[PDB]
RNA sequence: ACCGGCGGACGGCUCAGUAACACGUCGGUAACCUACCCUCGGGAGGGGGAUAACCCCGGGAAACUGGGGCUAAUCCCCCAUAGGCCUGGGGUACUGGAAGGUCCCCAGGCCGAAAGGGAGCCGUAAGGCUCCGCCCGAGGAUGGGCCGGCGGCCGAUUAGGUAGUUGGUGGGGUAACGGCCCACCAAGCCGAAGAUCGGUACGGGCCGUGAGAGCGGGAGCCCGGAGAUGGACACUGAGACACGGGUCC
């Protein structure tokens, strides 16, 4: 289970990609959409990284994810299941139409092994 | 070849003025393109440049080739007005 | 099969009122909704090439009406699919040419030179009458065309009456109502482009039409329908229609 | 009153909606005269009318009937053999789309 | 959907079979059981050429009228009998013949609360 | 290239299904919808909101697609008014052959607009003119929906069929009337003038043949109807349950 952790900072729109293989995965398998983890639970640097002075209070919020198919993380769909979905906005479709719906593959909020990104939002 | 002009009319909506004409030619071949324009520019006193001859029809077993050709007051006219065809192939536009 | 509004016309389809090869070509243009019926309508790019012949191909047709070289009533028009019916006045200011559109022996539309004078009265026969918001009175014309009157002329204007409408500034000249003896012509039916004066009128129950009957100059007697009866005087035609 | 039509109203006024003397309906179309032939569902009653068609090929006519089901106004109530009018209307049913306007003659 | 086309059987008792697939023109929606609440609840359809229909789910008030014109935005109570219906008044469903009890009496229902979107009455005297 | 507007529901192909208001004709809708276009009487006041493109980081073999920053509009949302819809009490001004219609005054409510945006010429500025534009009301026009009368094939070795079936009283739903659907009342409705059932078949203008009566065909062109491998469903839109859009078997 190796996550590629993509950490955004929204006070200068820019993100940065890491490689994370075991011991710190456990900590982010099974959190759901919408909640934080401290950055120092599994930090790698974060200071030279980014060239900057985050406080000791940043905190990392999971806003999405990628699995091993490219097929991406809805933030609504619920448990660590992937389903086959009829979708007409929101992540993982992209109308292209006016109303068009397109039936497409999309996974849940928690994390699981098998997701391959998680893509993360520093919050000060 | 004799040329006979049978009909004129002035347009004014399209700054032209409509020539059907007659060529009375026995014994000769259909006369070209060339010769027709500058017979007719030479007898209506025309100007070269803002002329065109929309066509030139040879009948069966006549010796009568009915003619159409039209006359712009302005160049500028004539080339928004007319196809690029037609200009190309009477020859005003290189192409 | 068919699922909504149609787009196009076959020539072969086409209304019998128009002057039209039906067999040259396989399109013809599919008339816009406008002022008149489909049936004593035609589209202005007909009457711009094969009518008046000022042009040959329907792309010269459009770039002289984009320039609005024509005039229709009052107004400039410059959309080809524009229909022009019965009881109209065409204008070409730059030839100073006048016609009025109307039908001949046989049902199509023709255009009659007339004068510069007449050229800005357009009849329009009142097709129905109604009111509106704030107690006012709306004549519907025969051509789709509108006006609005207060109620203190309520009586001055009925159905089946004629407005002579100076145009296109659309300015009342005067009402040539519908009576014993009015002169009439009629636009519709076996005796289309006939002219006379009224006789006699006549009611049927149910919603059958009324029926006049019409003198000829010749004082022959015919009959048509009150509807297809056009007052175009009082005991003279005020215009000219030959 | 008039709706229409060259006959005496019914003597007597009913409270029927769709009565077109004495209510809202309104009467459009076609009128036909017609035998009453059979009168026993409510409010309804069928009409019997009677025509020859001629047949080209054989130069001849033959004996057609047309049925038609209309509305029995309380006001006017219609009994079995009666010669009646009939006047076309919106559809009042599945088969009911005229209605019964006078009566010409008792059977 | 809720067809309303044409019927399956012909008057004289045979049987009818369809030409043609049904189309979107011919289907009708779920009946707007209107049910006496403590607030109202009404929803916007759009209908066929785009026009809009004000659907009443749930009736609170009611504008009770009385012989004379004049008016009252009332309170419902409940349906004291629906003639439409022999449980409509048990299960208190509001329809246009409705006869609905508030706090100056019983009043009769004149509109049609699935297609208004509003509750009228008249007083009974 | 992207957002955005319009179109892609027409045109093109085929005759499977269908004995039916599918087609032809004559009439109704006073029981109804209509984007584009025409005319007349009016309006365009005050605010807010993201997001595409773009930049950073990517995955997936592909088909496709995630997170963060940033922004504009004729993009979207809200407030006001004008305006729509229902109902009740009054006046009878209008079209109609006839008003459950239209109009005027009170009463209770629900719904509820817009882009003074763009281009050109001027004008020191202000402001002006022209072109193409936006929204509401009343009508037209175009394109439709629905309904009625009449007309057009064979079998008796197919004689009884129907049970939402026929009609009504009250409602729901529909753009609209309707057993279209629902609850309650009755037993009605069709049929030897051939119901039901079975066979065959897209209907018509027309084409072939014959002196004509008539007989046979109705692929190519036009109008109308259906279908998009066989079925069943829905989203957007004025218009589809949509041949080169979507879901399932
Ligand atoms: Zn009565």
């Amino acid at each position: 289970a190796t996550f590629k952790l993509v950490i955004s900072d929204p006070k200068s729109g820019i993100a940065k990609q890491v490689e994370i293989t075991g011991a710190e995965t456990e900590k982010l398998i099974g959190k759901r959409i919408g909640d934080q983890i401290p950055a120092k639970e599994l930090n790698i640097n974060l200071n030279e990284l980014f060239g900057k002075e985050f406080p000791e209070d940043v905190k990392l919020e999971i806003r999405g994810g990628t699995d091993k198919d490219g097929f991406p993380m809805r933030p609504d769909i619920h448990g660590p299941r992937r389903v086959r979905v009829l979708l007409s906005k929101g992540p993982g479709f992209r109308p292209k139409e006016k109303g068009e719906r397109r039936k497409k593959t999309v996974r849940g909020n928690t994390i699981s092994p098998e997701i391959v990104q998680v893509n993360v939002k520093l919050v000060y | 070849m004799e040329i006979r002009i049978k009909e004129i009319k002035e347009n004014k909506l399209i700054g032209r003025k409509e020539i059907y004409f007659e060529i009375y030619h026995p014994g000769e071949p259909t006369p070209s393109r060339k010769d027709v324009k500058g017979k007719l520019v030479a007898m209506l006193d025309l100007n070269p440049e803002t002329t065109v001859i929309q066509y030139i029809r040879s009948y069966f077993g006549s010796y009568i080739s009915k003619g159409y050709a039209k006359a712009y007051d302005s160049k500028e006219r004539m080339l928004y007005i007319e196809p690029e065809y037609i200009l190309i192939r009477d020859g005003l536009i290189e192409k | 099969a068919r699922k909504g509004p149609k787009r196009h016309l076959k020539r072969l389809a086409a209304p019998t009122s128009w002057y039209i090869e039906r067999k040259a070509y396989k399109w013809a243009v599919r008339p816009r909704p406008g002022p008149h019926n489909m049936r004593t309508s035609i589209p202005l790019l007909y009457i711009v090439r094969d009518y008046l012949g000022y042009a040959k191909t329907a792309r010269e047709a459009r770039k002289i009406l984009n320039e609005g070289k024509f005039l229709v009533d009052g107004r400039v028009r410059k959309d080809y699919k524009f229909p022009v019916g019965i009881m109209d006045v065409v204008s070409i200011p730059e030839t100073g040419e006048h016609y009025r559109v109307l039908p001949n022996r046989i049902g199509k539309l023709i255009l009659h030179p007339i004068s510069e004078d007449e050229a800005f009265i357009k009849p329009l026969r009142i097709r129905n009458k109604r009111m509106i918001k704030g107690a006012r009175v709306q004549l519907n014309f025969h051509d789709g065309t509108n006006h609005i009157v207060s109620i203190a002329e309520k009586d001055n204007y009925f159905t089946s009456y004629t407005v002579l409408m100076k145009v296109p500034e659309r300015e009342i000249l005067e009402v040539l109502p519908f009576e014993k003896g009015a002169y009439v012509f009629v636009t519709q039916g076996k005796n289309v482009a006939r002219k006379g004066r009224i006789v006699e009128i006549k009611r049927f129950p149910m919603g059958w039409p009324d029926v006049v009957t019409i003198e000829d100059e010749e004082g022959e007697l015919f009959d048509t329908l009150k509807e297809y009866a056009f007052v175009v005087g009082t005991d003279k035609p005020k215009i000219s229609l030959p | 009153r008039d709706i229409g039509l060259r006959v005496q109203p019914p003597a007597e006024k009913c409270d029927d909606p769709k009565c077109p003397w004495h209510g809202n309906l309104k009467i459009h179309g076609r009128v036909f005269e017609g035998i009453v032939v059979s009168d026993k569902p409510r409010k309804t009653v069928t009409v019997e009318r009677q025509y020859y068609f001629y047949l080209n090929k054989y130069e001849r006519y033959e004996l057609r009937r047309s049925k038609i089901h209309a509305h029995n106004p309380p006001c006017i109530n219609a009994k079995v053999g009666d010669k009646v009018l009939i006047a076309e209307t919106r559809p009042l049913s599945k088969t009911k789309h005229f209605v019964v306007v006078a009566v010409l003659e008792r059977a | 959907a809720i067809w309303q086309g044409r019927s399956l059987k012909k008057p004289s008792g045979g049987r009818i079979v369809l030409a043609r697939k049904k189309r979107k023109r011919e289907l009708g929606r779920e009946p707007s059981n209107t049910r006496v609440a403590e607030q109202d609840k009404r929803k916007i359809i759009r209908t066929y050429g785009g026009n809009r229909k004000v659907r009443l789910t749930a009736a609170a008030y009611a504008n009770v009228f009385d012989k004379s014109g004049k008016g009252r935005k009332v309170r419902i109570i409940r349906v004291i009998e629906n003639p439409a219906n022999r449980q409509f008044a048990r299960r208190n469903i509001i329809t246009k013949g409705a006869i609905i009890e508030t706090e100056i009496g019983k009043a009769k229902v004149t509109s049609r609360p699935g297609q208004d979107g509003v509750v009228n009455a008249i007083l009974l005297e």
